């Protein structure tokens, strides 16, 4: 559908477990979106020119493009668009503080309409792609005859 | 300004004809341009028959013998400065005339009187003489005329050989003579006393007076010409001359003979449009045809697909359209063959023409129906001329042919119907083509590799291609263009980005393509060009396509039909060619094309399917330009066609430029491949592929029509190969060599830059493993795309600095703006003074500078009420002027609030729709403004979605709630510059205190338009740019139309200074102004005031969302919904702080330079230098064309007069001096005067006084009544309020009841006139244009465009013309007669009743937006009854009396027309 | 007219670039029109200068010959289109000419360039 | 209220002064002295005894149902000096109006006109 539905919909993050139950285990506290809810929450985007959601994201993903390609089915192309500019999308969507980077500067967030839930849609579109084998390693075609060394196995190293 | 003609029907010479011609010339002084000198004119001319007895008596007196036959008299202009060039001209004329054997009687000096000419028209006056040549060989008359024409052409060529200037032959014939010059109209018989003789008698006479746009007159440019007289202007001359250059190389006729060799360059140099048209007219007439046939072949009629015309006329028009390319443009013609006398109109019927027959067998025609005084009991029939109509007089037989009789007589000469059957269509060819040969689509990898090679991103397929295939219409954007220009860019911008489109300002009107689509044709013909001087069946044997764009299957069918006559040409250059491979490839292809055409090939297919990893593709535009220009220069374009197969064609602007350069048919296969590939993935849904292709083709054709209609061209055959574009950034040599006629005022890249860009993109595409397309930024900002003017940090910094009120943050913003790489023309200029800096506090105050900024107009339809009111209250607080824009205004805002806020607006606009223009809307402002063209969408009308129209805006514009409101592209009032002068006179009459501003758009050729509008007593000029914002408009018009204001402003300033006119008008610029440096640069270039616009919106909260058209802007700036309007965060102090900072920056800069006021820096261009970007970009831009300094002289470089430029005074003054008891005592009155056609806008000033005193509805109807007897002027009773009643006995010229506001007008024939009231034209074109309330009862037939944009008026007329009741919105209109074609077009509100006796309405009506039925409800019958009763009571007609007498049997003859949108909103349903 | 100037400029640039020399640009000569009379001012032409550099590295005499040929070709081409009020006061790498219709003593007043050091 | 003003721009000073008051002379633009009428020169206007309704009786300050015959002379104009005096009076009471004298055609009117 024509994706400008921030007027007649309300923002709502995915399922959460209550506090009296969270305190026991060590698992996560949120859950993955459902299909009909992700296709709804990714529809509140406005495809605004000069997208602030991208100016303030340190890796600068093409956020409106996969937000569009998600709101119309077409999940595989959205995965391609998201992965082609970020190596660990799901890890980022899980840990990246969004209230200060992307969700905190959305155009509809500055106007008290709430913010498009970007990181949760990142998780959704990047984990539903893992289960169906759309992820593949980038083996080099022609092996070049050189060797490079790195120190450390953190995010930068990997 | 005007044309006119007088003819004796029977054909007997008499002095009364010349007497009436001079009397008619004596009464056109109100339309011309008045001058303070009193002697300076701008052209005048008369054209009559030769007085044989005069010259024969002269010859007798000299001493010769009076010959038997008719004489030949030539009138020549010789040089006056040197006494030796005269002798050379004389000996040339005598050695060329005596070469045939005719006897020369001698020369005669015409008596003149040089005490009446001005000074500027006298310094270039030529020596006027006459030569008397007699015929002694005894040859017939027609052979004698042919010899004289050949001799004239030979003399012209010979005198051009010796390069002698100031030489002209005004006429050389044995039938007619021409007296013309550069004097005033009334002083014609004073400069030429010969016409005061008693022996000058003729049977026909033509007269013309013109209106120039400059003040440097030259005598050889004064009409009438030789067998033509023209009023208006022709749009397509750059394209018609290029087609004549190809037609010449094959024309020949046995009448001329060998001397044909001396008539090959038929169109010389140094002529106007009406001169070239006249030359081709004469060369076609002198070869056998007759004047009606030539008029039909040059300016044909609109070939309509309606059953309202017999098939004979259709066949004739088909033949005429096939043989020759039409000469479009607004044109009223009064031409004269040696035997016929014709008066004709163009295809659209813009200019007016009205005629009259007397009982003396005398026909008088002209632009105004009151020029020649005629006793009112001598007329037999009055009439008009519709679109394409004509009226002719046969002098040799003494007969008068009206339109229909002339067409029926002309459809008899040749069997046209038997001839037209030779043509073959293409749909038959694609249907008989077997369902075989379907090739296989390319691979996804191959398609992506071929798309990446040209720069097609994924956003050119998700944004501008999906809507085309889905719906059938182009995309829509909602903001200006802030992307860099082509040459200053850094990505791969295609070559079609360097060509800006064209459009028409006041000199020509655009054409509406949504409603007047029946007069626009997209026919294409292969195998058409040939001998244009023949009449045979082999002329109409060709192939005809219904659209210049072809699909792949249609292309294959056409190729198989062509067969072994086509020749394919490669268009690829080797990537390993070297540093000059592209030039070599161009050479190669332009040689192979010529070598193949000489070998019998009659079709050229220029393909580029050989593009691979080692061959790059030549830009298609360059290839087709080179090929077409070479074929034209070598006299071979007349033999073949030109078919192009492009791989980059995806948008409508591509096809436009390819057909404008010269291509015949354009094929785009890659777009079709992409559509098929996107379809097989299942993105469009459930629609078949053929439906998608049909939708795409329909969208492309509609976009082509839109681009074509911005200039005024209604046919594609005369638009092809004309060069209706402007190149910005291409080198002068390249354009002048490969493109026919385009202007590149600044040189740019040559061929090496193009080659470099092409090779870089090709290598990137073909040596890198491509897996997807880049997202790309051209319409929306992306980090990988190009740079934009408004980024994120800039917006945030500006909003912070405006909210928190910290000047340091504003300086931070300004520095961030002024630090980016160059993006616009004003980024290469640098300020450099020579004085010493002064202290800052010494410069003028901030108030005196803030009073120089204004905010532009932004309609209430686009913006919200809160934002509009906020801007208005913020700009009235610092002392500067605001603007309201189109869309009207709220009257409750006319008084200051209780807190002191003033929500009014000091500048009211008069748009093309006249959506809120009332009599009170104009008396509440300090400066009026006429909007000719907007910056974002030039040559078009503003739009408004159907859901943006709430109840409040519906009540404010007097429209229907919930219907798309699209403005008309043209003005319906401004069809030339004399109409602009009339409109400015009207506006200055209605508001005696305000100034009139004319708003234009930057382009090439704006200097002459500005010099013309400065003579119409306009006193403020506004020059917009190409980067201005808008509410909603197509994307191609946003990105590919206009020019930067650096060009327009610097052209207007110089042209105005050159004509000694700068000291009268002010200059104002806007579009892309962000900082103080921009303002100082604009002030140096010549401007005085400035408009800001978009930046202001950013100060109130707008964050460049670019969804204004969708009615869902989150902040709530351009929204009409309520839940979103509740989010507004604007505040006037924000705008005040913005303007304060912007003025303080200018003060800082002026202090740093060394001046103490803006007046000291205006016009001082020499304080600007041009710096280069570096030695690594290699662009040869030279901005010197805008740094040239024209020295002013005595006057200053800016406006130096207070108050508006005053205008003459009409009859209204006397009325104000007579009805004083109404204004002091408060009582009724009754006045009676005599109206003459030289009195304009009768009853407008009185309306102003009444509005200021009582208001619009303060007086009962008929409180003050005026009775006039005679032909009223133009705009009679414009802007009349309730309480005023005008009663004219006679007729009105035009614009009667324009902008009515509650008044009442009654027009009826005089009591002693023996005329049928229902069969004579009584009023003219454009009646009740944009009326809001009142009544109008006429007892005759109206003109064209009757009751356009009616909103509340009520009119009862006894007839109508074409295009009547167009785009009406409210009121009731009763028409007791016949109507014209395209009736009730675009109507969206109101009701109509037509009294059809012949039952011919279902053929004329435009039955798409309105439904017509028969009256079945009594409540609507009583309405009609009361309206006709009121008509009978007012005008005392006899037709309506008869209709009222026999009511029961005539009620069943009325058709009721009701719009579709009002079918479920009315109170009483029209059904049962 | 402001359109004949553009035609003259494009003709000059398309004829100079046909040999291969590099055009640096145009310059407007500073003038002072307060000293000319009225009859000599109604026909005053627009004075400009063009700066053409030599990049092919040819000798001086060959360069002068090329410049003379280019001047003749430009004159013929502009005569072909029948454009009046066009003149080339000089085109060379050696000399320059400052001339006009002013008084003798007012030469350095109309042309302040000669007052340079 | 239709603006139809029922006033009259010329007021007469008859021989009877039947309604001449101070307001009657300040509500005009242009005055008129009537010396003799065209039909009955050297005579006063008459009005029958039954023509005098109550409205006319109130408008003329008279008795209802009584014949009203104006006096032939003026009792104010016995010679040209008294005419000058009356003209001075009329021009003093109304500072904006003009004074019109109405005569009847006969022989010897030239000297009377040169005197007035
Ligand atoms: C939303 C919007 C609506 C506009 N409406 C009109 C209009 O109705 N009439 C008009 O002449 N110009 C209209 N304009 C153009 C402005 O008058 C002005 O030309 C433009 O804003 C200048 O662009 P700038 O702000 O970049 O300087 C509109 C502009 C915008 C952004
Ligand atoms: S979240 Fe807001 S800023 Fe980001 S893309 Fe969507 S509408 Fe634009
Ligand atoms: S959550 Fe994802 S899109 Fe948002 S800032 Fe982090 S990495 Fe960027
Ligand atoms: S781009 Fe338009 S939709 Fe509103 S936020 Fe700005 S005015």
């Amino acid at each position: 559908q024509r994706m400008l539905g921030f007027v007649h919909t309300a923002q709502r993050m995915p399922d959460k477990r209550p506090a009296a139950e969270r305190r026991q285990d060590f698992a996560e506290i949120y859950a993955r979106f459902s299909d009909e809810r992700a296709n709804e929450q990714a529809n509140r985007c406005s495809q605004c020119g000069v997208p602030f959601c991208q100016v303030h994201c340190p890796v600068s993903n093409n956020i409106p493009d996969w937000l569009k390609l998600t709101s119309e089915g077409r999940l595989e192309e959205a995965y391609e668009v998201s992965q082609a500019t970020n190596n660990f999308p799901e890890i980022c969507g899980r840990i990246c503080p969004q209230d200060r980077l992307c969700e905190g500067n959305c155009v509809i967030e500055q106007s008290t309409h709430g913010a498009v839930t970007i990181g949760s849609v990142e998780k959704y579109i990047n984990d539903t792609a893992w289960d169906q084998g759309w992820v593949k390693p980038r083996t080099p075609s022609r092996e070049l005859g050189l060797s490079v060394g790195v120190i450390g196995a953190g995010p930068a190293g990997l | 300004c005007g044309v006119g003609f007088i003819a004796a029907i029977d054909g007997k010479p008499r002095r009364s004809v010349v007497e009436k011609g001079i009397e008619a010339l004596k009464a056109v002084w109100h339309r011309g341009a008045v001058d303070a000198d009193g002697k300076t004119g701008d052209g005048a001319g008369i054209h009559v028959a030769v007085p044989q007895k005069f010259f024969k008596d002269h010859v007798k007196v000299i001493g010769h013998r009076a010959p038997d036959n008719k004489l030949a008299v030539g009138q020549v202009f010789l040089p006056r400065i040197s006494l030796d060039a005269q002798e050379a001209c004389r000996c040339i004329v005598e050695t060329e005339i005596l070469a045939f054997g005719y006897y020369i009687y001698g020369w005669r000096q015409v008596p003149i009187n040089v005490d009446i000419i001005g000074e500027k028209a006298n310094a270039t006056r030529p020596e006027i003489e006459q030569i008397i040549v007699g015929n002694n060989k005894g040859v017939s008359d027609e052979q004698f005329e042919l010899d004289l024409y050949i001799i004239r052409r030979r003399i012209e060529k010979a005198v051009k050989g010796e390069q002698i200037n100031d030489f002209y032959i005004c006429s050389l014939s044995a039938r007619s003579i021409i007296y013309k010059g550069m004097f005033l109209a009334e002083q014609l018989t004073t400069f030429y006393p010969d016409l005061l003789d008693e022996r000058f008698e003729s049977d026909f006479a033509i007269y013309h007076q013109r209106y120039s746009t400059n003040t440097f007159p030259t005598w050889p440019l004064a009409q009438p010409f030789r067998m033509l007289a023209h009023n208006g202007e022709i749009n397509t001359v750059k394209g018609n001359v290029n087609w004549m250059k190809a037609h010449e190389t094959r024309m020949e006729h046995p009448a001329f003979g060998t001397h044909m060799q001396d008539l090959k360059p038929v169109i010389g140099v140094g002529l106007s449009d009406s001169g070239s048209l006249d030359t081709v007219f004469e060369v076609m007439v002198r070869a056998g045809r007759t004047a009606p046939m030539v008029k039909m072949m040059l300016v044909p009629q609109a070939l309509t697909s309606s059953q309202t015309t017999p098939d004979n006329h259709k066949a004739l028009i088909q033949y005429c359209n096939s043989v020759m390319e039409p000469w479009d443009g607004p044109a009223a013609l009064a031409m004269t063959d040696g035997r016929w006398v014709v008066g004709g109109m163009d295809r659209n019927g813009l200019r007016p023409m009205r005629y009259t027959i007397t009982t003396d067998g005398l026909i008088i025609g002209g632009s105004e129906t009151g020029m020649v005084k005629i006793d009112e009991t001598q007329v037999i029939e009055k009439g008009r001329l519709g679109p394409g109509e004509m009226i002719a007089v046969d002098l040799q037989s003494g007969k008068l042919y009206r339109d229909r009789e002339l067409k029926d007589h002309l459809a008899t000469l040749k069997p046209w119907d038997k001839w037209v059957q030779n043509t073959t269509h293409l749909d038959e060819l694609v249907k008989t083509a077997s369902l075989k040969g379907e090739p296989s689509d390319m691979d996804k990898a191959e398609l992506r590799r071929r798309q990446q090679a040209f720069g097609l991103t994924m956003e050119d397929m998700e944004l501008i291609l999906h809507p085309m295939v889905e719906d059938g219409k182009e995309a829509i954007g909602s903001m200006g263009d802030d992307s860099p220009i082509a040459v200053l860019s850094d990505k791969y911008r295609g070559l079609h980005h360097f060509f800006r489109q064209n459009f028409s300002q006041v000199t020509n009107p655009p054409i509406d393509s949504l409603r007047e689509r029946r007069v626009m044709s997209l026919k294409t013909r292969l195998g058409n060009l040939g001998n244009i001087l023949d009449e045979d069946e082999t002329q109409t044997r060709l192939l005809q396509l219904e659209s210049p764009v072809l699909t792949t299957a249609e292309f294959r069918a056409m190729r198989d039909y062509m067969g072994d006559t086509a020749a394919e040409i490669d268009a690829t250059f080797p990537v390993d060619g070297g540093p000059e491979a592209l030039r070599d490839a161009l050479r190669r292809i332009r040689q192979e094309t010529e070598d193949a055409v000489r070998g019998g090939a009659t079709h050229v297919i220029l393909t580029d399917e050989a593009m691979g990893p080692a061959r790059a593709a030549i830009p298609a535009i360059l290839a087709t330009g080179a090929v077409h220009t070479h074929l034209i220069r070598s006299n071979l374009r007349t033999f073949t066609s030109l078919n192009v197969r492009t791989a980059e064609g995806l948008d409508t602007h591509y096809f436009a430029v390819l057909i404008g350069v010269g291509a015949t048919t354009v094929n785009a296969y890659l777009a079709q491949e992409a559509i098929a590939e996107r379809h097989r993935r299942g993105l469009f849904g459930s629609m078949p592929l053929e439906k998608g292709m049909a939708n795409y083709k329909k969208a492309i054709d509609d976009g082509l029509l839109k681009i074509m209609s911005k200039m005024g061209i209604s046919v594609i055959s005369s638009y092809r190969g004309g060069g209706n574009f402007e190149a910005i950034g291409l080198s002068r040599a390249l354009v002048a060599e490969h493109f026919p006629a385009m202007v590149s005022r600044i040189s740019g890249i040559g061929l090496n830059g193009i080659q470099k860009k092409v090779l870089e993109q090709h290598a990137t595409a073909y040596n890198e493993e491509v897996v997807a397309l880049p997202v790309g930024g051209f319409y929306r900002f992306r980090k990988s795309g190009d740079r934009h003017g408004w980024e994120g940090g800039v917006i945030h910094t500006l909003q912070q600095a405006v909210t928190n009120d910290s000047y340091t943050t504003f300086k931070k913003y300004s520095e961030q703006v002024n630090k980016r790489p160059p993006m616009q023309l004003r980024d290469l200029l640098e300020l450099r003074s020579t004085k010493a800096p002064v202290p800052v506090d010494e410069v003028e105050s901030i108030t005196a500078i803030r009073k120089r900024f204004i905010t532009p107009g932004m309609s209430m339809g686009a913006l919200s009420p809160e934002a509009h009111g906020t801007l208005n209250v913020a700009m009235n607080r610092i002392g500067a002027k605001s603007d309201s824009g189109e869309g009207g205004e709220d009257p409750a805002r006319f008084r200051p609030d209780k807190n002191g806020d003033n929500w009014n607006s000091a500048i009211k606009q008069v748009a093309s729709g006249r959506f809120g223009v009332t009599a009170e809307y104009l008396n509440q402002c300090r400066e009026l403004e006429i909007k000719v063209a907007q910056g974002a969408k030039p040559g078009e009308g503003g739009q408004l979605p159907g859901f943006k129209v709430t109840e409040m805006i519906a009540r404010l514009r007097h429209s229907t709630p919930g219907v798309m409101l699209i403005s008309p592209p043209p003005h319906h009032d401004i069809y030339s510059i004399e109409d602009l002068a009339q409109l400015i006179y009207d506006l200055k009459q209605i508001n005696p205190d305000a100034k009139v501003t004319v708003k234009l758009v930057s382009r090439s050729g704006i200097g002459t338009i500005a010099a013309g509008v400065a003579k119409a007593n306009a006193d403020i000029i506004l020059i917009s740019g190409n980067s201005g914002g808008t509410g909603a408009s197509p994307q191609t018009s946003i990105k590919f139309a206009g020019l930067p204001w650096e060009m327009g402003l610097s052209e207007v300033h110089q042209v105005l200074t050159l004509n000694r006119l700068r000291h009268r008008v002010r200059l104002r610029t806007d579009g892309g102004l962000k900082t103080g440096r921009d303002i100082v640069i604009a002030a140096m270039l010549g401007a005085e005031e400035f408009g800001i616009g978009t930046a202001s919106l950013i100060a109130m909260g707008c964050i460049m969302v670019r969804q204004c058209h969708s009615n869902t802007c989150p902040v709530g700036v351009c929204v009409q919904d309520d839940k979103l309007r509740q989010k507004f965060v604007g505040t006037p102090e924000k705008v005040v702080n913005l303007f304060t900072f912007l003025a303080e920056e200018v003060r800082e800069i002026l202090a740093g330079l060394g001046f103490r006021s803006l007046n000291e820096v205006i016009g001082r261009t020499d304080l600007l230098h041009q710096v280069s970007r570096g030695a690594e970009h290699l662009d040869d831009l030279d901005l010197n064309p805008r740094l040239a300094q024209v020295d002013p002289g005595e006057n200053a470089r800016y406006c130096t007069l207070q108050g508006r430029n005053e205008v003459p005074d009409t009859l209204d003054a006397r009325i104000v001096a007579d009805a004083r008891p109404l204004f002091e005592e408060g009582e009724k009155m009754q006045l009676a005067y005599n109206a003459r056609n030289t009195q304009r806008a009768i009853g407008t000033r009185l309306s102003s006084m009444v509005t200021r005193k009582f208001g619009m509805f303060g007086l009962q109807p008929g409180h003050i009544t005026i009775r006039l007897r005679g032909t009223a002027g133009q705009s009679l009773g414009a802007f009349a309020v309730q309480g005023i009643k005008l009663e004219v006995m006679g007729d009105a010229n035009d614009y009667v009841g324009k902008g009515l506001s509650g008044g009442t007008i009654v027009v009826r024939p005089t009591t002693s006139s023996p005329l049928e009231t229902n069969k004579n034209t009584i009023i003219g074109n454009t009646v009740l244009y944009g009326a809001t309330a009142g009544k109008l009862f006429a007892a005759g037939q109206a003109g064209e465009r009757f009751a356009v944009r009616n909103s509340g008026a009520t009119v009862v007329v006894e007839g109508c013309g074409s295009n009547g009741c167009e785009y009406m919105t409210g009121g009731t209109a009763v028409i007791l007669g016949r109507v014209g074609d395209n009736f009730a077009a675009g109507m969206t509100g109101g009701m109509a009743y037509v009294y059809d006796l012949d039952d011919s309405l279902p053929l004329y009506i435009n039955d798409e937006s309105v439904i017509f039925q028969r009256i079945e409800v009594g409540h609507y019958e009583s309405q009609l009854k009361h309206l006709i009763e009121e008509h009978v009571t007012e005008t005392q007609s006899r037709f309506a009396a008869e209709i009222l007498n026999d009511w029961a049997r005539e009620v069943t003859k009325f058709w009721q027309v009701v719009p579709k949108e009002m079918l479920n909103r009315l109170e009483v349903p029209v059904h049962l």
